[PDB]
RNA sequence: GUUUAUUAAAAACACAGCACUGUGCAAACACGAAAGUGGACGUAUACGGUGUGACGCCUGCCCGGUGCCGGAAGGUUAAU
């Protein structure tokens, strides 16, 4: 449930929050948590390769299952839960042998209800089956590329994907970004749309809740100097010249897909 | 309780499993503690216009007075099956249990 | 790359042939296969003086240990009671691995590269037919039929 | 390091010299490439960083002799 | 809120927000002769870049030039 804030103070003028009252107002399940230091977009050489990444608030790993491999064995749904690793709400599932797990939360799964994965599986929200088992026109996510390799696709908050088709080992999928793409028709899938849907409904009032969540500041490219960028310079706000990267790769519409391996995969680009 | 009459069109190939799929609705009904009044299978029959790129189909009749949930849940298996081509359930006002006039 | 022969293969030569080859096909798939020795001189003089029916005795001798392999795999039934759907539609499917194991259990403890499948997996519950290539030119067939279970 | 395990092959240095005889310093690397070779005698295959010159030294002296070289050499394979 | 430590604290930067565009995952991109690493133990409601800069009303005409995207019939055209 999306919530304006009342204007009691600038930085509270624009929030708009998203409230759930069913996640679980507690600590998460120990054994399924781990550390997850931060890098600050610094890597083994200690620069900074991607920009823009710094501070923000600690953060605990959850241990979430995208490989879903306790086929035949059924699963309640023991609470939800907030992970601040991702966008989409978890799902603490207990199973029968006594097994607790973490999983992408659906659209309509509550505490409660029962899953179950493998090929004998129902077609209900949250079971996982491969998608030669699965009805072509369904909505899945979580998706995996290669058998066993774990889920890749559609995992924000409230993504899915449409099956539209099927040749043999392929099955084509329509991603949520529009592209057209085969996968081989033994990857495990779990049916229904991602939880969160109105995630993207927020709206974050200050700068400071960027900061919490370790997005340092933008400075744009022509308030600098030339030699920190082809856009800087001038004696005012001058600009006159091609937009590009820091490095002088044009952004404003120039494709860099480079990847002659997968082109057999991809029937139809976005747009 | 409510009284049903259910048509369903089979692809002709899975013509063998036919009653296979009568029993195990029947047994959904009965097992629902629904009665079943007449039971007609009509065949292979040439369709009017070709369904699915194909110009024959298998027809069954089934006239039912069960609740309305185990038709619900006889109506998301005629979704998920890919035999069954086409299902139709129309409410009915009794019990039908002459038989039809194509049975003649 | 001259190349001699020692055994026939369906394009260019018989045993005992020296026929120019490509890099790749011998050094890829003759000489690890063991068909083809690169065509060295002393190759030649050790390979057509004795090997010109020493290898021939023993490729026949092994087509005929083969020929009456594929003669007895008329066992020509294996029933193999795997999980299956409801209309079709099995489970769990019967692989390669799954057929030489049933034909173990019952006839020959046969290997997967002699087992014909045009799509292999056959997740499907009824009759079908499978041939063999337990040589390249003697074939064997077994009906199987996948239960469900 | 891109050394031909079979002939000793080394990433040379030279020039890209321009048509205004613009002199830059390059390298010339060699044609590396891993490649398995069946050896029938330890019948095995054997992976070995090796150029298409060494593939071709390998097609005509045999393999056998080949690592009967890098053993006198000193080298592992 | 930030900034010229030591003559400039500002109308400059940033900002939440908006838009364009790239990116299907071994992602783009970046640091690295490379291995690798960050992005991200994330997966298009995500990430990167660019411009604008709460909010309110709005954002009109021009693709000739320069760029970019798409095209592949014809002309020209390298090593070989
Ligand atoms: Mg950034
Ligand atoms: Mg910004
Ligand atoms: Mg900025
Ligand atoms: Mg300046
Ligand atoms: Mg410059
Ligand atoms: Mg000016
Ligand atoms: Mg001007
Ligand atoms: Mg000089
Ligand atoms: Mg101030
Ligand atoms: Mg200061
Ligand atoms: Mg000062
Ligand atoms: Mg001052
Ligand atoms: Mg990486
Ligand atoms: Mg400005
Ligand atoms: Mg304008
Ligand atoms: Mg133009
Ligand atoms: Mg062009
Ligand atoms: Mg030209």
């Amino acid at each position: 449930a999306v919530v304006k804030c009342k204007p009691t103070s600038p930085g509270r003028r624009h929030v708009v929050k998203v409230v759930n009252p069913e996640l679980h107002k507690g600590k998460p399940f120990a054994p399924l948590l781990e550390k997850n230091s931060k890098s600050g977009g610094r890597n083994n050489n200690g620069r900074i390769t991607t920009r823009h990444i710094g501070g923000g608030h600690k953060q605990a790993y959850r241990i979430v299952d995208f490989k879903r491999n306790k086929d035949g064995i059924p699963a309640v749904v023991e609470r939800l839960e907030y992970d601040p690793n991702r966008s989409a709400n978890i799902a603490l599932v207990l199973y029968k042998d006594g097994e607790r797990r973490y999983i992408l939360a659906p659209k309509g799964l509550k505490a409660g209800d029962q899953i179950q994965s493998g090929v004998d599986a129902a077609i209900k929200p949250g079971n996982t089956l491969p998608m030669r088992n699965i009805p072509v026109g369904s909505t899945v996510h979580n998706v995996e590329m290669k058998p066993g390799k774990g889920g890749q696709l559609a995992r924000s908050a409230g993504t899915y994907v449409q099956i539209v088709a099927r040749d043999g080992a392929y099955v084509t999928l329509r991603l949520r970004s529009g592209e057209m793409r085969k996968v081989e028709a033994d990857c495990r899938a779990t049916l229904g749309e991602v939880g969160n849907a109105e995630h993207m409904l927020r709206v974050l009032g200050k700068a400071g809740a960027a900061r919490w969540r370790g997005v340092r500041p933008t400075v744009r490219g022509t308030a600098m100097n030339p030699v920190d960028h082809p856009h800087g310079g001038g004696e005012g706000r001058n600009f006159g010249k091609h937009p590009v990267t820091p490095w002088g790769v044009q952004t404003k519409g120039k494709k860099t897909r480079s990847n002659k391996r997968t082109d057999k995969f991809i029937v139809r680009r976005r747009s | 309780m409510r009284h049903y009459e259910i048509v369903f069109m089979v692809h002709p190939d899975q013509s063998e499993q036919v009653p296979g799929m009568i029993e195990r609705y029947t047994a959904a009904i009965t097992g629902a503690e629904g009665k079943i009044h007449r039971l007609e299978d009509w065949g292979r029959r040439q369709l009017a216009y070709p369904i699915n790129k194909l110009h024959k189909a298998h027809y069954v009749l089934m006239n039912v007075e069960a609740p309305q949930e185990v038709i619900d849940e006889l109506e998301t298996t005629f979704r998920f099956n890919d035999a069954v081509i086409r299902s139709m359930v129309m409410r009915t006002k009794h019990a039908v249990t002459e038989a039809s006039p194509m049975v003649k | 790359m001259q190349v001699i022969l020692l055994d026939k293969v369906a394009n260019l030569g018989s045993l005992g042939d020296q026929v120019n080859v490509k890099a790749g096909y011998a050094r890829n798939f003759l000489v690890p296969q063991g068909k083809a020795v690169p065509a060295t001189k002393k190759n030649i003089e050790f390979f057509e003086a004795r090997r010109a029916e020493l290898e021939a005795k023993l490729a026949e001798v092994l087509a005929a240990a083969n020929a009456r392999a594929e003669k007895i795999n008329a066992l020509e039934t294996v029933t193999i009671a795997s999980k299956a759907g409801d209309e079709g539609k099995l489970f769990g499917s019967i692989g390669t691995r799954d057929i030489a194991d049933a034909v173990t259990a019952a006839g020959v403890e046969v290997a997967k590269s002699e087992v014909r499948l045009p799509n292999g997996v056959l997740r499907t519950t009824g009759e079908h037919e499978v041939s063999f290539q337990v040589h390249s030119e003697v074939f064997a067939k077994v009906i199987v039929n996948v239960v469900a279970e | 390091s891109r050394v031909c395990q079979v002939t000793g092959k080394r990433p040379v240095t030279g020039n890209n010299r321009s048509h205004a005889l613009n002199a830059t310093k390059r390298r010339f690397l060699p044609n590396l490439h891993s490649h398995r070779f069946w050896v029938e005698s330890e019948k095995r295959f054997v992976t070995l960083r090796v150029s298409a010159k060494g593939m071709r030294v390998i097609d005509k002296k045999g393999i056998d002799t080949v690592l009967a070289e890098l053993r006198a050499r000193g080298e592992k394979y």
